[PDB]
């Protein structure tokens, strides 16, 4: 049996405040006895701006019922800073939240605020937590976003060593080994190899990157992630397509495709034809480019008939 | 008109090739390919005259979807407490869905919608996900509330628009409190920075005539730095220390690509110098079109590369298509017509795959095997609207709008937070007011551009790109706040 807070001696001094819905509201939720009671007392606590242990206790009770309650999380963080609570303990509590499947974006934002405030000299333990969190859920968009923020924030403080960057690339390569179609891991690779301020972008560095990309294409020729990365890479560094063309050409009819091609690889690969088309435009061969665009439109990628026709008309 | 938009039924459905490397992605993809294609096989081709015997009819089940929305409109079970911070969205998804379905609310029910939403308005500025005495203001429910008031409200004393007009200064101040120096906004106090917040803020600020130079500083750079190597946009960008460079923080994603493209589009009507910083429009269009699924997955959209198609991306990705197309058109004109995505196949996804099975709860869904909900109902219908109609931003209409604009009419100007944060003078403010208003009302329905797959009984109303409310809602609403009635 639930004991109402209006009967508890710990809360005797507090007068609860009802939700101010106005008359006959639309989309009302049939709040449970527990949730309504807790919110009634939170309304009172927050209105008087009480910073206390019982207030902290109450916010945990509410977020456990509704992890997506952004207002209550805001108040919780204020309570943590006012009461000068252990932020390390709070982090461990967030770990317990994930184990108990109490997950939502607000939990992840809370983690960011905690780590920003703790501001540890070495964020490795949190990096590890994120990796472990990504293993059974490898495409969690905001976990990936958080990982980007963490390395980015802590790097501006000069707290990410070269060894740390190296093991991060090691970890990324393993994620891509496990699932070459994990576009989130391709994105992380782009941060690690191209976009981050400290990325090694010497001439031989670019060469090695091309080798990795092409090896990925030869492994999985229909991998849209791999093609997008290739196109994005060449564009960003303003590199000509023609020199790489021999590696791509077999997919239209430096590491080369395996002979024979892997089983279950019907030709042509649509994005391989896009490459050929764009390499013709590079050579100012607009007619030959229009011809492959037309082929994509009417034969080899008909779902995008209108788009490839548009690209064809852009030449003729 | 359908020459470059083939039907799923006229194309060959084959699985995404494995290349003899199995992975977790392909396992999920193949299973989804099976779900969608088998449903298409059970369902009569919407384009057929001879709707063959025994097969499921794909007609838009408007009454079933109306019932679905009605059943949760006046009461929700206690298990839906997870949506307590999102009740304004429940309102928006419903009232907008009903608008698209062409089902009117009586005045009494509309008045309840207005009352409910106004109690979410806090005196300090902005709407929260619940009553002001229960929740703090937040950019997203502010968008949902404002748009809902455009849909269900009016210009009388009980209409709610009056209250928004009076709230203009406080909402603007809330917006300014949300602002970060890099051009991003926090969604709420102590909250996350992302491009959805920007979108929601820019929509509201545009509609209510509260745009200032100080509000917009760096906002273009934040959005523009969200664009990834893939061509779509991430949720946010990171400023490395004014900033020496900005870096995208995640994958190109249907939702944030929509919000970014729309944000950028809204910024292009503000006549500030060297503003907004350009985006790569061609790459955004490329990414957009590439997210439309293969025939076997029903021609629906996915939200990111190598992920499953989802009904909701019909709005996020599909609704971004006309915006990307217009930006590409403008860039080509700055140097110096067939559909750009498969309009037919997208409607086919909606009718065949995204509807709840007939004779049940109704509503629209992510994909077969998923419970329908208000969110997917609204976003499926919004996307279907974009596919059904040919919406264009018309330079001649913008010109007509300029010629009819009355600068002597308007609401009091917002007082800026910083003394020099406003416009240089009254002339420049009025020119900005004109441009913002004229461009907001620039979207037209192209004559002869209509394609209604399965016949005219499937037709729903035309939604406006960028804003995602009906033109007939947008026009009198913005005209009220700019006093152009
Ligand atoms: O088998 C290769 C090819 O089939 C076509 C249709 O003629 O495409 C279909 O099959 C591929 C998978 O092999 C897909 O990607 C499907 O979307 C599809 O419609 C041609 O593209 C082609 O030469
Ligand atoms: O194509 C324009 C168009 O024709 C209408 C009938 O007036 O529908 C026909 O075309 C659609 C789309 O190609 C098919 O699904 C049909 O089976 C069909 O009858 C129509 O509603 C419209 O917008
Ligand atoms: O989070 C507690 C807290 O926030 C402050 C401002 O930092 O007030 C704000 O929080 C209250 C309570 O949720 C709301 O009324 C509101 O949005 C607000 O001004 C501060 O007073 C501190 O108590
Ligand atoms: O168009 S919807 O599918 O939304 C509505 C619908 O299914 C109702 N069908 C009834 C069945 C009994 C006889 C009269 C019609
Ligand atoms: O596209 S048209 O307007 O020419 C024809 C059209 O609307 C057909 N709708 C049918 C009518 C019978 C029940 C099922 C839906
Ligand atoms: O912000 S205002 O001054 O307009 C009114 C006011 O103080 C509201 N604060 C509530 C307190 C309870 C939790 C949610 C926020
Ligand atoms: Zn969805």
């Amino acid at each position: 049996t639930y004991i109402p807070m209006s009967q508890r001696r710990s809360w005797a001094d507090v007068k609860p405040i009802m939700q101010d819905d106005g008359p006959n509201p639309v989309v009302p939720i049939m709040y449970s006895e527990e949730y309504k009671d807790a919110m009634d007392y939170f309304r009172a606590i927050a209105a008087k701006e009480e910073k206390s242990e019982r207030a902290l206790e109450l916010t945990e009770i509410i977020v456990r019922m509704n992890p997506a309650h952004y207002t209550v999380w805001q108040y919780r963080f204020s309570l943590l800073t006012s009461l000068n609570k252990s932020l390390e303990d709070e982090l461990r509590l967030m770990n317990e939240f994930a184990v108990q499947n109490l997950k939502s974006y607000q939990v992840w934002h809370h983690r960011l605020l905690l780590l920003d405030r703790i501001s540890p000299q070495d964020p490795v333990s949190e990096i590890e937590y994120i990796h472990g969190s990504l293993l059974p859920d490898p495409k969690n968009y905001h976990t990936w976003a958080y990982l980007h923020w963490l390395y980015s924030h802590f790097s501006t403080l000069g707290r990410i060593s070269e060894a740390q960057w190296g093991s991060e690339l090691d970890w990324c390569n393993e994620m891509l080994r496990v699932d070459g179609r994990n576009n989130s891991a391709w994105g992380w690779r782009w941060y690690l190899r191209v976009s981050r301020p400290g990325a090694e972008t010497s001439s031989r560095s670019l060469q090695d990157e091309l080798i990795y990309i092409l090896k990925s294409i030869h492994l999985i020729p229909h991998n849209v992630s791999a093609w997008n990365y290739l196109r994005g890479f060449l564009k960003h560094f303003s590199l000509p397509l023609v020199p790489i063309l021999p590696a791509i050409l077999p997919y239209t009819a430096f590491p080369m495709p395996s002979d024979p091609l892997p089983e279950d690889t019907p030709l042509p690969v649509p994005l391989a034809l896009e490459y050929l088309a764009d390499s013709f435009i590079e050579q100012n061969r607009v007619d030959d480019a229009a011809k492959v665009f037309e082929k994509l439109s009417s034969e080899y990628d008909q779902m995008r008939a209108g788009y490839w026709e548009f690209r064809r008309r852009e030449c003729a | 008109a359908t020459e470059f938009t083939p039907s799923v039924y006229s194309l060959v459905s084959k699985p995404l090739p494995s290349n003899s490397r199995p992975s977790a992605t392909l396992d999920e993809q193949a299973e989804t390919e099976d779900l969608i294609s088998q449903l298409f096989d059970l369902t009569a081709d919407p384009n057929a005259l001879v709707s063959e015997h025994g097969k499921r009819y794909s007609g838009l089940r408007k009454q079933e979807h109306t019932q679905f929305l009605a059943s949760s409109f006046f009461q929700l079970p206690g298990k839906f407490v997870s949506l307590d911070a999102s009740r304004p969205w429940l309102v928006f998804w419903t009232v907008h869905s009903l608008d698209l379905l062409g089902v009117a609310l009586d005045q009494g029910t509309k008045d309840r919608v207005v009352s409910t939403l106004l109690h979410f308005l806090s005196p300090k500025g902005g709407f929260g996900g619940g009553p002001a005495n229960s929740q703090i203001p937040h950019l997203l429910p502010t968008y949902a509330s404002v748009c809902s008031l455009a849909i269900a409200g009016n210009d009388s004393s009980t209409g709610g628009w009056k209250d928004l007009a009076a709230a203009r200064q406080s909402i603007y101040e809330f917006f300014m409190r949300c602002k970060r120096p890099d051009g991003g906004f926090v969604v709420c106090e102590g909250g996350e920075v992302d491009v959805r917040g920007t979108y929601c803020l820019l929509v509201v600020a545009t509609l209510l005539d509260i745009i200032t130079p100080e509000l917009l500083h760096n906002v273009d750079k934040f959005v523009s730095a969200c664009q990834t190597y893939e061509g779509g946009f991430a949720c946010a960008s990171f400023p490395f220390p004014e900033p020496s460079c900005r870096v995208s923080m995640a994958e190109a994603h249907g939702g944030y690509t929509s919000c970014s493209l729309n944000s950028h589009f809204l910024l292009t009507s503000v006549p500030l110098p060297s503003f907004p910083l350009s985006i790569d429009a061609n790459a955004a269009l490329r990414w957009t079109v590439l997210q439309q699924g293969e025939p076997i997955e029903g021609g629906g959209f996915r939200g990111r590369t190598n992920k499953l198609v989802d009904g909701c991306y019909s709005w996020w990705v599909g609704g971004g298509a006309p915006v990307a197309e217009e930006l590409v058109r403008r860039e080509k004109s700055r140097k110096v017509i067939p559909p750009i995505f498969n309009r037919v196949a997208l409607q086919e996804f909606t009718l065949v795959a995204a509807q709840q099975d007939p004779g049940s709860t109704g509503g629209l869904r992510d994909k077969p095997g998923k419970r329908p909900d208000q969110y997917h109902t609204c976003n499926n219908l919004s996307g279907l609207s974009i596919a059904q109609h040919k919406m264009s931003h018309s330079p001649s209409t913008v010109s007509s709008n300029r010629l009819k604009f009355d600068a002597s009419k308007g609401l009091p100007a917002v007082k800026p937070v910083a003394p020099g944060g406003g416009w240089k003078n009254e002339d420049e403010r009025q020119n900005a007011r004109r441009e913002i208003w004229a461009n907001a009302l620039g979207w037209i329905e192209e004559e002869g551009g209509e394609i209604i797959v399965g016949g005219k009984d499937n037709r729903i109303n035309t939604t406006t790109p960028v804003f995602n409310i009906l033109g007939l809602r947008l026009k009198p609403f913005i005209n009220y706040f700019y006093c152009q009635e």
